[PDB]
RNA sequence: CGAUGUCGGCUCGUCGCAUCCUGGGGCUGAAGAAGGUCCCAAGGGUUGGGCUGUUCGCCCAUUAAAGCGGCACGCGAGCUGGGUUCAGAACGUCGUGAGACAGUUCGGUCUCUAUCCGCCACGGGCGCAGGAGGCUUGAGGGGGGCUCUUCCUAGUACGAGAGGACCGGAAGGGACGCACCUCUGGUUUCCCAGCUGUCCCUCCAGGGGCAUAAGCUGGGUAGCCAUGUGCGGAAGGGAUAACCGCUGAAAGCAUCUAAGCGGGAAGCCCGCCCCAAGAUGAGGCCUCCCACGGCAGCCGGUAAGGACCCGGGAAGACCACCCGGUGGAUGGGCCGGGGGUGUAAGCGCCGCGAGGCGUUGAGCCGACCGGUCCCAAUCGUCCGAGGUCU
RNA sequence: GAAUGCCGGCAUGAGUAACGAUAAAGAGGGUGAGAAUCCCUCUCGCCGUAAGCCCAAGGGUUCCUACGCAAUGGUCGUCAG
């Protein structure tokens, strides 16, 4: 049973699923658009939308928070010089998922992109 | 008899699908005493309840010889 | 919670040390006693020259357990070990004294020399 | 175990009995309102790069 | 035979003559009568009820007009409650007072394919021993050649839960008209949100 | 194996 | 519905506002309501505060003592209205929530362990001093 | 005999009744209590341990009771493999010997994939003469069915005494069942803190990886849970079994019976809970649509509706079910509360220093109760009656 | 028409088991008719008395480069022993 429960798997183990919201935020703080799966687009809005709300804080608590995750000072300092003015007024929603209609041919899998928000 | 009860059961040891399947093995009580004789000697029933059933009397027997010599 | 093969230290002057459960005294098959059930044991420790020895099959009443035990107020008690004070058939203690604290549920069921003689009752 | 096995062939009747479940659903598709082209509704129109009235990537 | 449809609020406990109370929350009130099953024309007695107002943007043609026949805004649940005839054409938690015993259907806790141990309470297989990947395993389902089969209703894995359950005989603890809140002394079936029936009981 | 004897 | 909202309303009729607040490791003197065989006496049970589970008006907190040779622990429901009244009888000052650990400590050792808690010892004398 | 796997155990039951307990009886060498014996009764129940491979049996501690049998001595394509039932070894014994043994002793490979019937669950199709959305009747099934202790009556009836009821009425348990998560108690794979070694970022400070598929440790929400909580067994109506009668012949008496009538069981029918109109005997009610165009048929376009697609869900393997789709609070974010952890970083101060104090219940913070259109459920597509005959 | 016959062909089981260590992946850029699978970049993970390096056996062109993808590669393939 899963009554309730919030969070996929992703067929990942603990630091695997980790990494993987890691390495797929820093993509998206660099790129501004990634393409990825369906499932995996859906879990990185949250995971990404946290970490430009504290950029939006701006305190040194808050880039010594997102640093744990990120860990690039260059790509934090894009974050929050650059990505985290763009939203001072948004409240939350910083990212949006829309999902593209062609497969990928050797797997079948759904796609689709995350970008942040205007 | 009638204060004599025979158990039938499996026995023990060697035997194959015989000694899995055959109730080869006699118990006999002498109720009011307890006393009891086991015996699988052979692989019948019969000639086992028989030896079992000789043995309980002559025990039974000894028991009474020995107590009248006390006396 | 005490079964057979618990062993439960021994809350009175018998010489009895430890005891271990034998029976669950409840009917049938309870599967548990817990406190103001008694229960039978065997001595598995003593001291020298006490009422009881090493090895008799006595009663005893189940007076601290290590499950805490709930009350209808909403509340629970919980004690640092299991003990039983040994008993006779009809039910009353045969040491002189009462070692430590014992449940209040003592009272309601027909325990009061017990209780009387605990130091305190909790 | 004891490594079960089929005891009779399948019939050619029974084995496509069977198969009276399998036939392909053929793809939901909707015109993309910018371009006319025919779609997968709820996606990015891959064809013009429209969703949701604006332009969204290139094609 | 007064009977209401209900909500399952959650769990708590009040303190009643120094006792503790465990006790289920009901939103139970209030019920429109929407339809009346009449002998003469049904064929049985029992009073359709209604329950929790509905957007009327959502209620097809078919619908609208069955609540437009009684003169009651669209409603989300219609359930029956038989062998009851309130007299007004409203039925509210004050057809219970504090220490009448109810009865209360719910839809229980869905399991889903569930195994022999948690659905049937079956012991399943030892862990060491040599036990060979049987361990949550039900045995032996038979006999041998008579009778060569298995019999209908043979206690096997599969779904569990999610179906209609009626705990009976439970207590009314506390009526709050105002807020149609009825507090039930024990167990409801079912997930908080979910809704339930509250019958008079059936003991006596 | 396991056997008839 | 607010579905919380109507427990939280069905609870309120029973909550206590009365009672002082304390943390894991003060030492707490529970004055409790026990019915003995017939009457209604106040039974004291002082003792560490080991631990505060909370859930609103679900709240327990468990209070352990040694008592004649045994420890004694015993769960409270922090809004009963068997409690008539609790008293602080001390201070700690804990570096957990929950002070299991002291169940396996010398008496020494606990008193290493949860020293006087000098900061809310001092809020509390400061306190009182409202004539 | 081109193989029907053999003991015991485990698991899962189901049936029989020659009934172990519980219910109802007659006789008693039945005062009462407790037994004996036989009759009715298979609804339910029928404990845990020591020895032994054991079956069996003995023993300990209980119990209302610790029933006996069938189902390939039920059940190894369900498990076990202690025993039996290969090859090794040894003892006793027999044999000159090789070897032998219902003699003993130590050891000794048990085969991932279920085609069909059957079983447990879940769908798809078609049917139920118009098409639809709801709500239902219950033919027929299934589940369940146990029992003890104490107290009152009453220390009464009975009994020299010891001992000690019927009837009736309270209360409290054991086991089993269904549900639940408020409490008690678990878990809680990253929700928080602490800790070591090492490598790293960035030198300090602060951090990150790895030490498990959590490095270790202390805690831990929701959820799922029992050891925790609620509730169940009925009540009651009816017909009966053994048994006991009323009235009553044949047969002037007598007879429970031949005419007729009554009492009478945990059992039987109903009652309770759940399933159920594929109940093709395809039921009923409420509401909705409606005689469209083209030569009981075909073809088009629509109706009420439905499905697709999407956001989801204490629903779930897929499917199904339920909710929502901008006329929206469905999920994600954001905010408030809850909850956990237990006083972040930075700074200031004290200490030579490890550190300590303050800022500070701080900081971090899954799922819980909510708010908020910030983000996404865009935009749409297809299917779907015109009702046969008497 | 049968010999658990011989040789071959083709079925059934079945769109089933499986796709060979649970060291682990993610994105961006390029190429191409075609890319989860080839090339490049950044991020992440694994071995490090080895899962690195050098000899001897054995193997025998598998080495390097250009052009290729029918078959071989347990998928794919523009890549490749
Ligand atoms: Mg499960
Ligand atoms: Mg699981
Ligand atoms: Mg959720
Ligand atoms: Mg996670
Ligand atoms: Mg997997
Ligand atoms: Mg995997
Ligand atoms: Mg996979
Ligand atoms: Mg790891
Ligand atoms: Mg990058
Ligand atoms: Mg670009
Ligand atoms: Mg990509
Ligand atoms: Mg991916
Ligand atoms: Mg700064
Ligand atoms: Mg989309
Ligand atoms: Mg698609
Ligand atoms: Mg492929
Ligand atoms: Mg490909
Ligand atoms: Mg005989
Ligand atoms: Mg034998
Ligand atoms: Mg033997
Ligand atoms: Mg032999
Ligand atoms: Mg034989
Ligand atoms: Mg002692
Ligand atoms: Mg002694
Ligand atoms: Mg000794
Ligand atoms: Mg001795
Ligand atoms: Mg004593
Ligand atoms: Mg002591
Ligand atoms: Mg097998
Ligand atoms: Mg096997
Ligand atoms: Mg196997
Ligand atoms: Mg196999
Ligand atoms: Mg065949
Ligand atoms: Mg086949
Ligand atoms: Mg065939
Ligand atoms: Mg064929
Ligand atoms: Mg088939
Ligand atoms: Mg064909
Ligand atoms: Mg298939
Ligand atoms: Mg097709
Ligand atoms: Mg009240
Ligand atoms: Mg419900
Ligand atoms: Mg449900
Ligand atoms: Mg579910
Ligand atoms: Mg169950
Ligand atoms: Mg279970
Ligand atoms: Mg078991
Ligand atoms: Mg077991
Ligand atoms: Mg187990
Ligand atoms: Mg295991
Ligand atoms: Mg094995
Ligand atoms: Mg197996
Ligand atoms: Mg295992
Ligand atoms: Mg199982
Ligand atoms: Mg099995
Ligand atoms: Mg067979
Ligand atoms: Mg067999
Ligand atoms: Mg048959
Ligand atoms: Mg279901
Ligand atoms: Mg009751
Ligand atoms: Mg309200
Ligand atoms: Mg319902
Ligand atoms: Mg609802
Ligand atoms: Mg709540
Ligand atoms: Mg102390
Ligand atoms: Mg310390
Ligand atoms: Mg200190
Ligand atoms: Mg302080
Ligand atoms: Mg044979
Ligand atoms: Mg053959
Ligand atoms: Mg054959
Ligand atoms: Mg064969
Ligand atoms: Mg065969
Ligand atoms: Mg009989
Ligand atoms: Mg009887
Ligand atoms: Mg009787
Ligand atoms: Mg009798
Ligand atoms: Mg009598
Ligand atoms: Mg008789
Ligand atoms: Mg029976
Ligand atoms: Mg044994
Ligand atoms: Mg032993
Ligand atoms: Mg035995
Ligand atoms: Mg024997
Ligand atoms: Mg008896
Ligand atoms: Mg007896
Ligand atoms: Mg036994
Ligand atoms: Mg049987
Ligand atoms: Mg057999
Ligand atoms: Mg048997
Ligand atoms: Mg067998
Ligand atoms: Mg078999
Ligand atoms: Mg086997
Ligand atoms: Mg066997
Ligand atoms: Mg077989
Ligand atoms: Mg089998
Ligand atoms: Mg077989
Ligand atoms: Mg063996
Ligand atoms: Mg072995
Ligand atoms: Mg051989
Ligand atoms: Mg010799
Ligand atoms: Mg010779
Ligand atoms: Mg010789
Ligand atoms: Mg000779
Ligand atoms: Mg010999
Ligand atoms: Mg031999
Ligand atoms: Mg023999
Ligand atoms: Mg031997
Ligand atoms: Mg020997
Ligand atoms: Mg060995
Ligand atoms: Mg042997
Ligand atoms: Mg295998
Ligand atoms: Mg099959
Ligand atoms: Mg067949
Ligand atoms: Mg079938
Ligand atoms: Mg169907
Ligand atoms: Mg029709
Ligand atoms: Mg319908
Ligand atoms: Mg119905
Ligand atoms: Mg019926
Ligand atoms: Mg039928
Ligand atoms: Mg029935
Ligand atoms: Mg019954
Ligand atoms: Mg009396
Ligand atoms: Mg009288
Ligand atoms: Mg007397
Ligand atoms: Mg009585
Ligand atoms: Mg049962
Ligand atoms: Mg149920
Ligand atoms: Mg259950
Ligand atoms: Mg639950
Ligand atoms: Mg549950
Ligand atoms: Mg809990
Ligand atoms: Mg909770
Ligand atoms: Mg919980
Ligand atoms: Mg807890
Ligand atoms: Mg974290
Ligand atoms: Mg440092
Ligand atoms: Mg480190
Ligand atoms: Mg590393
Ligand atoms: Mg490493
Ligand atoms: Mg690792
Ligand atoms: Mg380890
Ligand atoms: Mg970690
Ligand atoms: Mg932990
Ligand atoms: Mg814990
Ligand atoms: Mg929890
Ligand atoms: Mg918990
Ligand atoms: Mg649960
Ligand atoms: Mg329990
Ligand atoms: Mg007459
Ligand atoms: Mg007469
Ligand atoms: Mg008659
Ligand atoms: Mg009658
Ligand atoms: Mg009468
Ligand atoms: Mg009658
Ligand atoms: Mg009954
Ligand atoms: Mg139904
Ligand atoms: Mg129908
Ligand atoms: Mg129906
Ligand atoms: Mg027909
Ligand atoms: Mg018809
Ligand atoms: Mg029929
Ligand atoms: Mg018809
Ligand atoms: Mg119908
Ligand atoms: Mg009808
Ligand atoms: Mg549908
Ligand atoms: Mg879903
Ligand atoms: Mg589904
Ligand atoms: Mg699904
Ligand atoms: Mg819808
Ligand atoms: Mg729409
Ligand atoms: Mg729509
Ligand atoms: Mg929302
Ligand atoms: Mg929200
Ligand atoms: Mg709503
Ligand atoms: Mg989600
Ligand atoms: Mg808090
Ligand atoms: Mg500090
Ligand atoms: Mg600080
Ligand atoms: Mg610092
Ligand atoms: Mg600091
Ligand atoms: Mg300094
Ligand atoms: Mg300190
Ligand atoms: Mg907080
Ligand atoms: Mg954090
Ligand atoms: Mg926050
Ligand atoms: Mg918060
Ligand atoms: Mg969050
Ligand atoms: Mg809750
Ligand atoms: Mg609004
Ligand atoms: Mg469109
Ligand atoms: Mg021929
Ligand atoms: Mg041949
Ligand atoms: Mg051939
Ligand atoms: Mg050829
Ligand atoms: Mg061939
Ligand atoms: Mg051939
Ligand atoms: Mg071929
Ligand atoms: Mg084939
Ligand atoms: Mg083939
Ligand atoms: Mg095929
Ligand atoms: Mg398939
Ligand atoms: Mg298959
Ligand atoms: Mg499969
Ligand atoms: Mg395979
Ligand atoms: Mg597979
Ligand atoms: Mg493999
Ligand atoms: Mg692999
Ligand atoms: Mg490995
Ligand atoms: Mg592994
Ligand atoms: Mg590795
Ligand atoms: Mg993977
Ligand atoms: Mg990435
Ligand atoms: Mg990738
Ligand atoms: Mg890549
Ligand atoms: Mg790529
Ligand atoms: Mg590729
Ligand atoms: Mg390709
Ligand atoms: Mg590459
Ligand atoms: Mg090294
Ligand atoms: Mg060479
Ligand atoms: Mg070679
Ligand atoms: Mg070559
Ligand atoms: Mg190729
Ligand atoms: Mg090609
Ligand atoms: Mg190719
Ligand atoms: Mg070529
Ligand atoms: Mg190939
Ligand atoms: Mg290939
Ligand atoms: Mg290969
Ligand atoms: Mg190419
Ligand atoms: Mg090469
Ligand atoms: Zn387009």
């Amino acid at each position: 049973m899963r009554h309730l429960k919030s969070g996929r798997k992703l067929n990942r183990h603990s630091s695997h699923r980790l990494a993987l919201y890691r390495n797929q935020a820093k993509s998206l703080l660099t790129h501004g658009r990634i393409t990825t799966t369906v499932p995996k687009a859906k879990e990185l809005r949250g995971f990404v939308d946290h970490l430009i709300h504290l950029a939006k804080r701006g305190d040194l608590h808050a880039r010594r928070l997102v640093l744990r995750d990120l860990q690039d000072v260059k790509l934090v300092r894009k974050l929050f010089d650059e990505i985290a003015p763009r939203y001072r007024d948004r409240q939350g929603g910083y990212t949006r998922v829309l999902k593209l209609a062609e497969r990928r041919r050797g797997d079948g899998a759904p796609l689709a992109l995350v970008e942040l928000v205007e | 008899m009638d204060e004599i009860r025979i158990d039938v059961m499996r026995a023990s040891g060697p035997g194959g699908s015989g000694v899995n399947t055959t109730d080869s093995a006699v118990r006999v009580v002498h109720l009011p005493t307890g006393i009891m004789v086991t015996c699988q000697d052979s692989r019948s029933q019969i000639k086992n309840r028989e030896k079992a059933l000789m043995i309980l009397r002559s025990r039974l027997l000894e028991m009474k010889r020995a107590e009248e010599a006390e006396r | 919670m005490i079964q057979p093969q618990t062993y439960l230290e021994v809350a009175d002057n018998t010489g009895a040390r430890k005891i271990m459960c034998i029976r669950v005294l409840k009917g049938s098959n309870a599967k548990y006693a817990t406190v103001g059930d008694v229960i039978v044991a065997s001595v598995k420790e003593a001291i020298p020259r006490g009422a009881v020895k090493e090895g008799d099959v006595v009663k005893a009443v189940v007076v601290r357990t290590k499950k805490e035990i709930k009350r209808p107020d909403g509340s629970a008690i919980r004690f640092d070990d299991n003990a039983a004070v040994i008993i006779n058939n009809q039910l009353e203690p045969r040491g002189t004294r009462v070692f430590g604290p014992v449940a209040r549920e003592l009272r309601e069921k027909g325990f009061m020399k017990i209780v009387s003689l605990a130091p305190e009752v909790l | 175990a004891k490594h079960p096995v089929p005891k009779k062939k399948t019939s050619k009747a029974r084995r496509d009995a069977r198969r009276s479940h399998h036939a392909l659903t053929p793809p939901t598709l909707v015109p993309c309102p910018e371009c006319k082209a025919m779609k997968p509704p709820h996606t990015v129109c891959p064809e013009c790069g429209y969703y949701a009235g604006r332009k969204v990537l290139e094609v | 035979m007064k009977g209401i449809l209900g909500v399952k609020v959650g769990m708590t406990r009040i303190f009643r003559d120094d006792r503790a109370v465990p006790v289920t929350v009901i939103l139970a009130g209030p019920c429109p009568v929407v339809q009346r099953r009449t002998p003469e024309k049904d064929g049985y007695t029992a009073v359709q009820l209604g329950f929790l107002p509905q957007n009327p943007k959502r209620v097809n043609r078919p619908l609208k007009g069955h609540f437009a026949k009684a003169g009651v805004e669209p409603v989300r649940i219609l359930r029956e409650i038989r062998d009851f005839n309130p007299e007004g054409d409203t039925v509210t938690v004050e057809i219970f007072k504090p220490g009448e015993r109810v009865d209360v259907t719910g839809t229980s806790k869905g399991r889903g394919f569930a195994g022999v141990m948690k659905r049937w309470n079956f012991a399943g297989g030892p862990d060491s021993h040599g036990a060979h990947k049987i361990h949550r395993h039900p045995g032996s389902i038979g006999n041998r050649k008579t009778p060569g089969r298995v019999y209908k209703g043979k206690k096997m894995a599969g779904h569990y839960g999610a179906e209609r359950v009626t705990v009976m005989n439970l207590e009314v603890v506390d009526v709050i008209p105002e807020e149609n809140l009825l507090l039930v002394k024990g167990a409801v079936p079912g997930p908080n949100g979910g809704l339930v029936i509250v019958r008079e009981t059936k003991k006596a | 194996a396991a056997a008839k004897c | 519905m607010n579905r919380g909202a109507l427990i939280k309303l069905v609870e309120s009729r029973y909550v206590r506002t009365d009672l002082p607040e304390f943390r894991p490791g003060d030492t707490v003197r529970v004055s409790y309501k026990v019915k003995e065989g017939n009457r209604t006496r106040i039974q004291d049970f002082e003792g560490i505060v080991i631990r505060i589970r909370r859930n609103g008006f679900n709240t327990t907190f468990t209070v352990r003592k040694v008592s004649y040779g045994v420890g004694v622990e015993r769960i409270f429901p922090l809004h009963s209205p068997l409690i008539q009244k609790i008293d602080i009888v001390q201070r700690g000052r804990a570096r957990r929530a929950k002070l299991y650990f002291i169940r396996n400590l010398s008496d020494r050792e606990i008193r290493r362990k949860l020293r006087a808690d000098r900061k809310r010892i001092d809020q509390d004398r400061a306190a009182e001093r409202a004539a």
